[PDB]
């Protein structure tokens, strides 16, 4: 039974029609009607055979199905391309999201629906159009099926195949009297996306068939988004719209020259010089009517200068290439504004290549900015706090010197990102909870490298005062990892994790300069993971007893003096003594363990089983408890 | 004589048929069917199927040599 039906399915995977003709013949009639509805897993995905073979594209085996047993065509099933898993699926929506024209014929010619959605609302229709047949979609079409049908994002029929740049999938939908004048979630009219993936002709489709250009949630149009991504063909087509009036046009120049200076992909100063000249010609064109420009406080991350107000002093920028990214980032943020998502990702990529220039002090300067924007927009800055651990530890590794307030502000930055995090964890139920527990682990990884990165460096009393003061507010929370560990464990554990890319050179763990601030900060010395080992428990759970002796030796002498108990017993029911692994740390420990004998009463009671639970104090209820 | 064992036999036979019927070894793969179907007595189903989803020629030489 099951076996064999897992035969079939593994048989109709490759299609083998001939193997289907005796596995599911001369039989009865309801031994094999489960059969052929059986779901079986496998590769990590659920479907029957028929949602497979539609999926491989065998159309023997799926007629034989839809003829000679007359199987029901609105079967449910899981996705596995489309890179990711998209369940609620139906055999046509799998045969049409690869493109198998004659199995979408047979299943829609046998009973298949047309508008079977998924559980993002997905229509066939969507699906062919985002493999971009222009047969298959015509068809389905032809048989009715409702090209005006969103998704759960709200992306319709025409914008997945105006971002995927099918123009004879777009051509075909606007003559089909689709929605050129689309909305989404984001705000997209199926022409932002257009502009988003730089195809010039599904522009040219979308502008010849009345679009609307109109401005997205984003506060971003058509042309600003063109602009955006140094798309000059389709900045070049849609300011030829005859609607653009004259502000727009002037600003969707002065934002493709800004953004030709700083992306990495179509990086050309010489572009961004002539297309900001050319804008502010064209402002300067009217004796009367000269559209200055928006006055710009002087940011001082871009070295303090001010956006350009007239063409004489942009004349005199045309060979400083340094100080042209810097008119980039200046007039794309004003442009894009402070609150706009692609506003950090140039501002970063700025920093990165100072960064590779050993000239660090402008590379924080930009990236200290980048970060800000990016928290002030409850964006996700995992990325970019592993960045200045990055980059502090390789100017600490190359002896160059970090400045305090520097390391202030990241530290502060990485505590508030701390606490998103778990707010974003107890909050999210299944949807990225993999995902955002691994954010969290490591910007609590990211936190520690910067911790270890200002314990190296050298900082006034009033800058040590402000990061011992952020130290002590993210120990206040007390933040956990999966394990259940806390800083502390982390920082006196070897088997924290350290990126590979310039951190090894600095931020070593276990590191006692980390541990020791931990603990003079207020971290919870006697704490517990899930699996009951303490920070004692894990640092005498060693193996370099010799190698950095003195930073075993400092680890073990400051966790002793913090006040952590020197006999605490993990799930397992062990002693730091006997979980110390090497002879040199055990017999540190026992020189640093002091003996108490309500130690060796506890002890005494654990080993002895006495009913111990509602006979002594409440406090000793968890001092027994743990030894 | 008709259990499992030549039950998975001419499983076989005819996965072989398909093998070498899609290579093109049409007389190889007319024998195998009839090594097929001559330990089934009676596969109307089958009887039936093959003539349908088939190709026209390799069914068309097959029927033919049935009573063969």
């Amino acid at each position: 039974m099951e076996g064999l039906a897992g035969y079939v399915y593994k048989a109709a995977s490759e299609g083998k029609v001939l193997t289907l003709a005796a596995l599911l013949l001369n039989r009865s009639e309801s031994d094999i009607r489960y059969l052929l509805g059986y779901v079986s897993q496998q590769g990590g995905q659920r479907s029957t055979p028929l949602i497979i073979a539609a999926r491989n594209g065998h159309a023997k085996v799926v007629r034989l199905l839809l003829e000679h047993y007359r199987v029901q065509t609105q079967q449910t099933g899981t996705v596995r391309f489309d890179g990711y898993v998209i369940d609620g699926a139906t055999a046509l929506w799998c045969a049409a999201g690869a493109g198998h024209f004659e199995v979408v014929k047979l299943l829609v010619s046998h009973g298949a629906n047309v508008n079977h959605t998924t559980v993002t609302n997905s229509t066939p229709l969507r699906a062919a159009c985002f493999d971009g047949r222009l047969d298959i979609v015509k068809y389905l079409v032809e048989n009715n099926a409702n090209i005006s049908i969103a998704n759960k994002y709200d992306n319709t029929c025409l914008m997945i195949a105006a971002y995927k740049g099918h123009t004879d999938v777009v051509r075909y939908l606007l003559e089909q009297r689709a929605d050129p004048n689309a909305k989404a979630h984001c705000g997209a009219t199926a022409l932002h996306f257009a502009a988003e993936a730089g195809h010039i002709d599904i522009v040219k489709e979308l502008i010849k068939w009345r679009a609307a250009i109109v401005v997205n949630g984003h506060g971003m149009t058509p042309l600003k988004v063109a602009a955006e991504s140094c798309k000059a063909d389709v900045v070049e087509l849609l300011l030829s719209h005859a609607d653009c009036d004259r502000r727009s046009r002037i600003e969707a120049l002065e934002l493709l020259g800004a953004s030709f200076a700083n992306d990495r992909e179509n990086y050309d100063i010489i572009k961004t010089y002539h297309y900001l000249y050319l804008a502010m010609l064209e402002r300067f064109q009217d004796g009367d009517n000269i559209l200055e420009k928006e006055v710009l406080p002087p940011i001082h991350a871009y070295g303090n200068r001010t956006e350009c107000r007239n063409p004489q002093e942009l004349e005199s920028i045309r060979q400083d290439r340094d100080a042209l990214h810097m008119e980039g980032l200046i007039v794309r943020e004003r442009i894009l504004g402070a609150d706009n998502i692609d506003v950090s990702h140039p501002i970063i990529y700025r920093g990165a290549v100072y960064a590779d220039n050993m000239e660090f002090e402008q590379c924080i300067k930009l990236w200290l900015h980048a970060l800000h924007l990016r928290q002030k927009g409850n964006r996700n800055t995992h990325k970019d706090l592993l960045r200045f651990a990055q980059v502090f530890s390789q100017m600490i590794h190359l002896n160059e010197t970090v400045k305090a307030p520097d390391i202030e502000c990241v530290l502060r930055c990485s505590v508030l990102e701390i606490e998103q995090s778990m707010n974003r964890v107890k909050n999210i139920s299944d949807a990225d909870v993999h995902n955002a527990m691994d954010n969290y682990e490591c910007n609590l990884y990211t936190f520690l490298y910067l911790v270890c990165i200002s314990t190296k460096t050298q900082c006034s009393e009033e800058d040590q005062c402000k990061i011992n003061k952020q130290i002590y507010n993210l120990i206040h929370l007390d933040p956990r990892t999966r394990e259940g560990f806390t800083l502390l464990h982390l920082a006196v554990n070897s088997n924290t994790p350290v990126d590979d890319f310039h951190t090894n050179d600095v931020c070593s763990f276990p590191n006692a300069l980390v541990t020791k601030l931990l603990l003079d900060c207020g971290a919870e010395v006697n704490a517990v993971d899930n699996e009951g080992n303490s920070a004692l428990h894990i640092i005498v759970q060693y193996n370099r007893p010799i190698s950095d002796f003195l930073t075993l030796h400092s680890i073990i002498i400051s966790l002793v003096e913090a006040g952590a108990h020197t006999d605490m017993t993990n799930k397992q029911n062990k002693t730091p003594l006997d979980k110390s692994t090497t002879g040199v740390s055990e017999i540190l420990l026992k020189t640093q363990m002091k003996m108490s004998l309500k130690c060796l009463a506890a002890r005494a009671v654990r080993a002895n089983d006495i009913n111990y639970q509602d006979q002594i104090p409440r406090t000793l209820e968890e001092f027994v408890g743990f030894h | 004589k008709d259990a499992e064992a030549v039950q998975k036999f001419f499983l076989e036979e005819i996965q072989l048929g398909e093998e070498l019927l899609a290579q093109g070894e049409y007389e190889k793969g007319v024998d195998h069917l009839t090594n097929a179907i001559a330990v089934c007595g009676q596969p109307q189903q089958l009887l039936q199927v093959l003539q349908q989803t088939l190709p026209p020629p390799v069914f068309q030489m097959l029927l033919t040599k049935l009573p063969t």
